């Protein structure tokens, strides 16, 4: 059971990259996610849930994850900040105006490598980086209009 | 028997994660700055034993307990020390943690350090009162350790403020008759 259980690359609501490893409704998730995210440069946290939501927003690229509640933030931080050193490599500035999925095929199996990688098993780095990245409630909404539950299967694919 | 909110808790201080911290505790689900996992590890334990110097203010801002006992009898001093976490052990006697306490094994936090070979722990500590004679379960002293441990420095450091030499363990042996034949430990039990 890897604890980070969905990562994304996205500009603006328009996701550009993104991988899973078991089934859930990530993207109905992470669609109401992006959505409130400010274009400007900032980082967050949102607790729902036994799960919590995680980004990096920067030139405009949204690094985002999602994990159980008791994987350590350091850890899910790094985990963005190696994705985003490779997305940003690889890509540049073609992310600025890339169109829907553009990076999907060629990156997804980056971002299923690296979760995979930072899902099994220290300095300082990486615990400063958690320095005013706040942690936040967030409204999301289901179907009917209730309140949208992460809601995965750990027995699939 | 449901500490699963408790341990998100002390992850949080154990990942130094003062943003955490802040928003499972509510500050400016029956939690608090003093719970405990069952243990007895309270966050200022934690957050001494993984060294979160920046942590320990702000819990003793919202109350923790610098003298909290987990289950060795252990405070949150003894673990900082064991861990040789300078700013953790100043920032907690700069905040009036009391540094003669000894856990189950008899240990204090100068022995620990001393033990354990921090010696930028030892006139710290020294300084806010520790008792450089005092002794262990096996009558043990912060010198005897450090000699059987062989942590020169540490040696040194406690011969420098004037250790007794003459404290008999349990099993009668000194500081002198734990040091090597001929180490350069065994020279300054000398002197």
């Amino acid at each position: 059971s890897m604890a980070i259980l969905f990562a994304v690359v996205a500009r603006g609501t328009t996701i550009l990259a993104k991988h899973a490893w078991c089934g859930g409704n990530f993207l109905e998730v992470t669609e109401q996610i992006l959505a409130k995210i400010p274009s400007e440069n900032n980082k967050l946290t949102y607790s729902h849930g036994n799960y919590l939501f995680h980004y990096i927003c920067q030139d405009r690229i949204v690094y985002l994850c999602i994990t159980d509640d008791d994987f350590e933030r350091s850890r899910a931080f790094s985990f963005l900040n190696e994705v985003k050193k490779r997305f940003q490599t690889t890509y540049g500035s073609r992310a600025q105006t890339a169109l829907p999925y553009a990076m999907n095929s060629e990156f997804s199996s980056v971002l299923a490598a690296q979760l995979k990688h930072h899902s099994e098993n220290e300095t300082q780095a990486q615990v400063d980086e958690l320095k005013g990245i706040m942690v936040r409630n967030i409204d999301l909404v289901a179907q009917r209009g209730e309140r949208l539950e992460l809601l995965i299967d750990k027995t699939e694919n | 028997k449901d500490y699963r909110e408790v341990e998100k808790l002390l992850r949080a201080v154990a990942d130094g994660d003062l943003e955490m911290v802040r928003y499972l505790l509510e500050w400016t689900s029956g939690l608090g700055v003093n719970v405990t996992s069952q243990d007895g590890s309270s966050p200022l334990h934690v957050a001494a034993l993984h060294g979160r110097a920046d942590l320990i203010p702000l819990l003793l801002k919202h109350g923790a307990n610098a003298g909290a006992r987990n289950a060795d009898q252990a405070v949150p001093l003894h673990l900082a020390c064991q861990q040789g976490h300078f700013q953790v052990v100043k920032c907690l006697l700069d905040s009036n943690a009391k540094p003669n306490k000894k856990d189950l094994s008899g240990n204090t936090p100068l022995i620990y350090a001393c033990s354990g070979g921090h010696h930028e722990l030892v006139a710290l500590l020294l300084q806010h009162g520790a008792s450089i004679n005092a002794s262990n379960n096996k009558g043990n002293t912060a010198l005897h350790e450090a000699v059987i441990e062989k942590h020169v420095f540490v040696v040194e450091l406690l011969l420098l403020h004037g250790a007794s030499v003459q404290v008999l363990n349990k099993r009668q042996r000194t500081a002198v008759d734990c040091a090597e034949q001929n180490s350069k430990i065994m020279e300054l039990l000398q002197v």
